[PDB]
């Protein structure tokens, strides 16, 4: 414990249509098919994406997300005015520092460009480490304690989001670990 | 708001005759006789009871609209469009006066709005049917999509309430397939090289 | 905006290279190679002067839009999309980084985004190709209509401005059919027994 | 003839108001030719916005009128009249019971009556002038060869109920407009 343990919730009014947030608010699934929500501002429109209902301003927080073997998923933060109507590409210069799984067995960073991570296990549980000041963020197997990548000396400038995002429809979820 | 829509059709599993059997994503449907014998069917009221018809989810009541029909080895098929309000009980005859525009294969032949007085001289046999709707020029026409020809445009007809497309099977074991509406790389991450030969 | 829209494409002779000829219903389109020679040709901004391309007259800030070309009498071309605000003038790379997302045949090899290094392995000749817009996506993709199979999906780009049907010919003596948008009976008197086999 | 002469000649102006947006109505408003596409007009209630149609400005309400249509050798074309309160939106069929009664000709070579069912017309000679004689309290319409005088058809279905508007359609692009013949 360098860094406080954030409790994250997910923030309903920001899920995709799409997407299914669970009635705690701590794990999300996909739909076959968009249910009928307004596009309200704080809604993502396009990318499968919800946010957690706090953002970072400062200080060193830590969160865990439970990916057991789903295919496919991507978890990171995000600036509070990322452009949520319409694509963007998930990358640092447009305000996401995010990795994840695709296709069951290819980890990336979605990194402008993308890159390809060499990973011994792969991981169940992943946390997430953010220091708003030094300007870090850090994934983790959440069981091994192994590295996994590391954003360094970023300058935010803004709020920091936590973020989820899955295209798959697989009968595991993604659930936030309390 | 002239635009032609390129519908994207899901078959309404609660309109099917119990003989058909819809696949689970709900775009391809096969006639199985007595395939519930034994059993209870429910008898709701949108279900066709006698005609082995079942429709699309969508309804229009206005505007141009099409899609298309894989019916290739299929030996008995009717395509098109009917009234949301069209009789669902009994022999009803599928000619537009009874809300229905189809074009239809039977014993070898095409026939223009399942008429045996309506053979159409096609030259080859269909394996892509375009089915088109213009609901304010009283237009149900048929295309063939191979050479995208035009087949068949009915007698122009006043809808007056919402139509839906119209499928039947009169053959057992031979499905028919849906074309679905073109997506692109929708919810499949593209890589920054692009996106190749996706199935 | 939901809907995808089937669009009919007509092309723009005012974006046409010179030596490119249009049908009188502006829906095909040949090069005919130094077809001025001995003319003054008029200035025009919007008109493609570098490359045989022409746009066409239609252009999206929204929505699913797709329509169908007939390539198979042409081996030299390249069709998709590009920005409304494309270089006109100079010559420039058919690529995203220009503003063009396109379909190309060149020396008997398909190549995405015009580049040597993306030949697309396909195993039969391209007849009639779906070229595929999806604005909001930043998706350009392209299909065989043989089989309604992908062929390729562009990365995904910011569009930021409006953007055209994008149609070009290389060394080719052929035309390209842009496949008009179906339109039933519209403006034809349909008989009371139905109308068949209508021809244009 | 004396039965000609009971027929007042009427005066017929194309209402440009009525005219579906892919007609030209000349600056005299005696002819009407297509454009290639629709133009950007208003869809008010008194416009054709699916039919290729345009009424005159004034309605029959009595009495016996005739006008002359130049027609030349045009290859498609339809006249007659129909009642003030016709559907104007969206297709509906060109027959008596839907308040139209009209004629012509379609296909370079094949004239029709425009009713329920059609009927294909014998025309020994095509017309290029067309003579319409509307005989309100009887309900007839007639039309006539206006050069060589023989009659062509005749409806005695017209209401004598609704006001009576001049109706000119055309659907194709072709060199030859339609003109009414200015009473003279
Ligand atoms: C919702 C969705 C289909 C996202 C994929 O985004 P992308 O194609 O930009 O790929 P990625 O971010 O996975 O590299
Ligand atoms: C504008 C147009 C395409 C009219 C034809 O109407 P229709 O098909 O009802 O035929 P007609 O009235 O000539 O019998």
């Amino acid at each position: 414990a360098l860094f406080k343990p954030a409790d994250v919730i997910l923030d309903p009014k920001t899920a995709n249509p799409i997407l299914l947030v669970s009635e705690d608010q701590r794990s999300v699934q996909r739909a076959k098919e968009p249910q009928d929500l307004p596009d309200n501002p704080e809604r993502f429109n396009w990318h499968y994406c919800v946010l957690g209902c706090e953002s970072f301003i400062s200080g060193r927080h830590y969160w865990e997300v439970e990916v057991g073997d789903r295919k496919e998923w991507h978890i990171g933060v995000c600036s509070k005015n990322v452009q949520r109507k319409g694509w963007v590409k998930m990358t640092p210069e447009n305000g996401f520092w995010t990795m994840g799984l695709t296709d069951g067995n290819k980890y990336r960073t979605l990194t402008e460009p993308r890159t390809n991570l060499k990973l011994p296990k792969p991981p169940k549980k992943v946390g997430v480490f953010l220091d708003y000041e030094t300007g870090d963020i850090s994934f983790y197997n959440a069981v091994d304690g192994s590295h996994i990548h590391t954003f360094l000396d970023v300058s935010f400038s803004e709020a920091l989001y936590p973020v989820f995002r899955i295209l798959t429809l697989e009968p595991t979820a993604l659930t936030i670990c309390p | 708001r002239t635009f032609l829509h390129a519908v994207d059709v899901v078959l309404d599993p609660d309109t099917a005759h119990p003989d058909l059997f819809l696949s689970e994503d709900r775009r391809s449907v096969r006639r199985c006789p007595f395939r519930h014998l034994g059993e209870s069917v429910p008898d709701n009221p949108e279900r066709f009871d006698s005609q082995p018809c079942v429709l699309g989810r969508e309804s229009f009541a206005s505007g141009k609209h099409y899609w298309e029909v894989e019916v290739e080895n299929v030996i008995e098929w009717t395509v098109g469009v009917c009234r949301d309000s069209v009789e669902r009980k009994g022999e009803v005859l599928l000619i537009p006066q009874n809300g229905f525009w189809t074009l239809e294969m039977h014993k070898g032949q095409y026939r223009a709005v399942s008429s045996p007085d309506r053979i159409l001289p096609l030259k080859e046999s269909l394996c892509r049917v375009g089915v088109f709707l213009d609901y304010e020029a009283g237009d149900v026409s048929f295309y063939n999509m191979r050479d995208r020809s035009h087949i068949y445009t009915c007698p122009r007809s006043a809808f007056s309430v919402p139509v839906r497309p119209f499928f039947r099977l009169g053959c057992e074991d031979s499905p028919i397939f849906i074309c679905p509406a073109l997506t692109g790389a929708n919810g499949v991450t593209v890589p920054e090289e692009g996106l190749t030969l996706h199935r």
